[PDB]
RNA sequence: GACCGAUAGUGAACCAGUACCGUGAGGGAAAGGUGAAAAGCACCCCGGAAGGGGAGUGAAAGAGAUCCUGAAACCGUGUGCCUACAAGUAGUCAGAGCCCGUUAACGGGUGAUGGCGUGCCUUUUGUAGAAUGAACCGGCGAGUUACGAUCUCGUGCAAGGUUAAGCAGAAGAUGCGGAGCCGCAGCGAAAGCGAGUCUGAAUAGGGCGCAUGAGUACGUGGUCGUAGACCCGAAACCAGGUGA
RNA sequence: UGUGGGUAGGGGUGAAAUGCCAAUCGAACCUGGAGAUAGCUGGUUCUCUCCGAAAUAGCUUUAGGGCUAGCCUCAAGGUAA
RNA sequence: UUAUCCUUGGGAGUCAGACUGCGAGUGAUAAGAUCCGUAGUCGAAAGGGAAACAGCCCAGACCGCCAGCUAAGGUCCCAAAG
RNA sequence: GAACAGUGGUAGGAGAGCGUUCUAAGGGCUGUGAAGCCAGACCGGAAGGACUGGUGGAGCGCUUAGAAGUGAGAAUGCCGG
RNA sequence: GACUCGGUGAAAUUAUAGUACCUGUGAAGAUGCAGGUUACCCGCGACAGGACGGAAAGACCCCGUGGAGCUUUACUGCAGC
């Protein structure tokens, strides 16, 4: 028996078509250039979250040493005197009170200050 | 069974594998084949036996013998494929044939001497062993020559 | 239309 | 999920007033391009510009190490063939003493489209005076 | 159609009782003048085909009984 | 008919060996579908007509002949979000604002700005490659089958296993058909001998065998052989013709 | 220079250039042998999982090919070598 | 202490290698040269560092996380941290 | 079911699957609207699979097994636009 | 001719392109990589430095146990004599 191609390859090449959306110009509109960016996303997907992960500690780190440097600490020796302290309270929560609760910051950073003033 | 329901025996059946049908498979582009030569092309490959121009084995080596045009091969059998017949039975090579014992008669029946008669038997056959013989007659039997 | 081509003998 | 991000409705700018008298060019111009950029901020977002806005007034008195007034040249290139140009760091400071500060805090900014907003927000001057009283500018001491 | 057996093959090799192929030994054809009587009295005797030699051409001989 | 269904199947579903090409031998296409029925749109209106808008017919006219369905490329009209200080393999992750409201989901569209980021394929020691291929979209387009061989797996029977042609029978199953084939014994070039045999003067030693037992028929699968043998591609060679 | 004719491809014709023989000439064109052959280049279409090389030796009218070995894999054994 | 190793059989691919370090030859103790030996990495390996940068340094990506500790390399600003 | 260990990968070996046309046997769906086509924010580890609405106007799934003209993005591929 | 208006209206090429410069880097000569430097958005007339621009699977060179034509005290044949 005879298999005409039939209905499978542009039900296929319609979903990748699908995936393109939003994609500049020929992009979002033919197959082979919208594939082959549907797969580059994938890849970059991948890789940025991973970063994700990266940036975000990158960016509460700032903000922790921001803080911390108006309560007359570096970022470096908050996170010594916090861990003396024994506080396990993470990167995340840290720069949440710097914005949110900048008064529990300061107790955290007087904490810290304590053991590195012994 | 039901025309509904059929299933083959377990390892009876296998998918073929179809080569050059996509990346996935592990068999897509080269199709099992790697990269270009002699080897990978259609029609490709040496010949059977061919060693790049390395003189073959075969004929590194010298012919040896001949055929004899009058070469006997006789249908032998066995002390312990005659213990199967009764006791004080005639065996022939026409019985041997009929019974089974052998498929073919080629240039006649041989008995030999592997296994153990116990039953007396007159067995005529075209030639014997000298043990297969020894052993006919010292079960009680007979070994005529025919 | 070059007499030998590119690069030339 | 939870990490709050400062945007243009939430961000609130201070003016501050940097005296360049004395002060070393480098060293000045690195903790004025962390002020324009917002890394003193505790709600420091890295795609919105969280600074303040710089006043440096005496920029003429800004110090270089060294051989540095007669030995670092200032190019530039015209785009024109043999348009090399230069200026040593002594004319710059005595002529262009306002390029020369903008010079350093630029090359310390990020490069984009942000970066260039962000130093749209200093102002450099020659003299000992500001025309931005009515920004109501602190004195902001430089750190170490 | 059938495979064809490699006649040249079947001049020089025999199927052995386990399927082993026995054969000849070359250098046993003359120049024995350049051979001692120890080199001669072994090449006399019969040898089997080696491992990656009997991979090679087993189909070759594969309707010999 | 576990054959094709309009790029398939004949080159040819159709006024096809036609049209067209060539002095000639010769080469050689494209092109199927209104509707159940023509009931194939009276009449009115714009227009020279074409073509439309109504009105009728019809189940349907967005079935009106370029007439079943009607994808994509490509061309337009409208507009929700964005866009005229910006350096861009065009995305991705972060992210306000604005606009929406779903197969109701830690929703959809858009995207100021920030971080990261040199297409795909082929071929290479190494290609973002300033190497190769692809204008785009669609369709079509490459390890097959026959007969043998061999191995694994499965099944039947098992020191046995098995029939071919043929005859009868649905173009069938199946019954009959034992001729033949493989296996149950090997060793030797051979005569031959035989659980041994060959070499050898040898009751020696050594080689190959036995002791140390499984095959065979069929099927699926892997691979090989003979066939174009995974597909496409020369320059050429030969034969018979057609041309001054 | 016209008209009518002649010579035909392992062949014609050539005041000779391998020129010309229907926009084809170091051997015309068409069809067939014919799916010639191509150790060369290109291409070979779904997915996920388990494992995972080589670019070396030897020999080769062999060197960008092949064959055996090495290195990979699957199965069955031996088993702990 | 570790879990390989051997045999038989089925199926391959490979026979253009590259650089780096160390030991030699060839060369001029030239070459990102060439040819061996030896280890690594690339090849067939993404991630971090060396601005960018197959072959160097660190290190092996089954997926997800807006958790944590470290390696090389770093901590004035670009750019995380003195 | 637990524990422990593991899960980069080209050539390539091995395994498990997805989908396509046809056939057989069950069983079904469909003018109260089949296939095809269009759209969507659904589902599955992938290949892929549904559901809803629109168009369409007569055919088509599902289960188990069988058989293959069985999957395309590349061939300066062929044909059409 | 070009240029402007009215009529008519091709082509080669083309992976998708929001398609600067310098120094560097890199398969060793970069619009696209790094670091800098510069640059508001859209055209029209012009010029060819670059896109190793287009065109033609380099004629040179090498390689293929590929051809063809030609030569001769290459080999083996054949006609003729
Ligand atoms: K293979
Ligand atoms: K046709
Ligand atoms: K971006
Ligand atoms: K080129
Ligand atoms: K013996
Ligand atoms: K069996
Ligand atoms: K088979
Ligand atoms: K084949
Ligand atoms: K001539
Ligand atoms: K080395
Ligand atoms: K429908
Ligand atoms: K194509
Ligand atoms: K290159
Ligand atoms: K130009
Ligand atoms: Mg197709
Ligand atoms: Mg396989
Ligand atoms: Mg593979
Ligand atoms: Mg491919
Ligand atoms: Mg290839
Ligand atoms: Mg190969
Ligand atoms: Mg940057
Ligand atoms: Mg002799
Ligand atoms: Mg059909
Ligand atoms: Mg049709
Ligand atoms: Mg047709
Ligand atoms: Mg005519
Ligand atoms: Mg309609
Ligand atoms: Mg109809
Ligand atoms: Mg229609
Ligand atoms: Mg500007
Ligand atoms: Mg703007
Ligand atoms: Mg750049
Ligand atoms: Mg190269
Ligand atoms: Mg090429
Ligand atoms: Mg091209
Ligand atoms: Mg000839
Ligand atoms: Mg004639
Ligand atoms: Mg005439
Ligand atoms: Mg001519
Ligand atoms: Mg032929
Ligand atoms: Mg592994
Ligand atoms: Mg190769
Ligand atoms: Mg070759
Ligand atoms: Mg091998
Ligand atoms: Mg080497
Ligand atoms: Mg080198
Ligand atoms: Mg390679
Ligand atoms: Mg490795
Ligand atoms: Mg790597
Ligand atoms: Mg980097
Ligand atoms: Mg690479
Ligand atoms: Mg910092
Ligand atoms: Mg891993
Ligand atoms: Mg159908
Ligand atoms: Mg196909
Ligand atoms: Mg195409
Ligand atoms: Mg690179
Ligand atoms: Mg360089
Ligand atoms: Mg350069
Ligand atoms: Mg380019
Ligand atoms: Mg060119
Ligand atoms: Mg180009
Ligand atoms: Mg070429
Ligand atoms: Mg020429």
């Amino acid at each position: 028996p005879r298999v005409k191609g039939g209905t499978v390859t542009r039900k296929r090449r319609k979903k990748v078509l699908k995936l393109a959306k939003g994609y500049f110009g020929s992009k979002h509109t033919l197959y082979k250039v919208a594939n082959q960016q549907v797969m580059k996303s994938g890849n970059y997907a991948f890789r940025d979250r991973r970063q994700k992960k990266r940036d975000f500690r990158k960016l509460w780190i700032t903000r922790i040493n921001a803080a911390a440097r108006m309560n007359g600490l570096s970022y470096s020796r908050l996170m010594h005197g916090l861990k003396l302290s024994g506080i396990e309270v993470n990167r995340k929560m840290l720069a949440d009170l710097a914005v949110n609760d900048l008064t529990a910051f300061n107790q955290l950073a007087d904490a810290a200050k304590a053991q590195l003033n012994k | 069974m039901k025309l509904h329901e059929l299933k083959p025996s377990e390892g009876s059946r296998k998918t073929r594998n179809r080569v050059g049908r996509g990346i996935g498979s592990g068999n897509g582009k080269t199709a099992g084949k790697g990269h270009k030569g002699q080897n990978a092309r259609s029609g490709g490959g040496v010949r059977p036996g061919f060693e790049g121009g390395q003189m073959p084995l075969f004929q590194r080596l010298p012919k040896r013998g001949f055929t004899n045009i009058n070469r006997k091969e006789y249908a032998v059998v066995n002390l312990d494929k005659l213990n199967g017949f009764a006791e004080g039975t005639e065996v022939t090579p026409e019985l041997l044939l009929e019974t089974g014992v052998i498929s073919k008669l080629n240039a006649g029946v041989k008995i030999l001497g592997n296994g153990k008669l116990e039953k007396k038997l007159t067995v005529k056959a075209n030639k014997f062993s000298a043990s297969a013989k020894e052993a006919v007659e010292a079960a009680g039997g007979t070994a005529e020559v025919i | 239309r070059l007499a030998l081509g590119d690069r030339a003998p | 999920r939870t990490t709050p991000m400062a945007n243009a409705s939430t961000i609130e700018r201070k003016w501050l007033v940097v005296d360049a008298a004395g002060k070393t060019l480098g060293r000045l111009s690195s903790e004025v391009a962390a002020i324009l950029r917002g890394k003193h901020k505790p709600t420091y977002t890295p795609h919105v510009d969280t600074g303040d806005h710089v006043i440096i007034i005496n920029a003429e008195k800004i110090e270089l190490t060294g051989k540095k007034l007669t030995d670092k040249i200032y190019y530039r290139h015209t785009q024109h063939p043999g348009g090399l140009k230069s200026r040593t760091a002594l004319e710059m400071r005595t002529n262009y003493p306002e390029k020369m500060l903008e010079l350093a805090i630029k090359g310390m900014l990020p490069k984009g489209s942000l970066g260039r907003q962000m130093f749209k927000k200093l102002n450099v001057y020659r003299g000992s005076e500001h025309p931005h009283e009515a920004q109501k500018p602190e004195v902001y001491e430089l750190r170490g | 159609p059938k495979m064809k057996t490699h006649r040249g093959s079947a001049k020089r090799f025999k199927k052995t009782g386990s399927g082993k192929l026995k054969r000849s030994h070359a250098y046993t054809s003359h120049l024995f003048a350049n051979k001692s009587q120890k080199q001669k009295r072994k090449l006399r005797k019969s040898a089997v085909v080696s491992a990656g030699d009997f991979k090679r051409i087993k189909q070759m001989l594969a309707n010999i009984k």
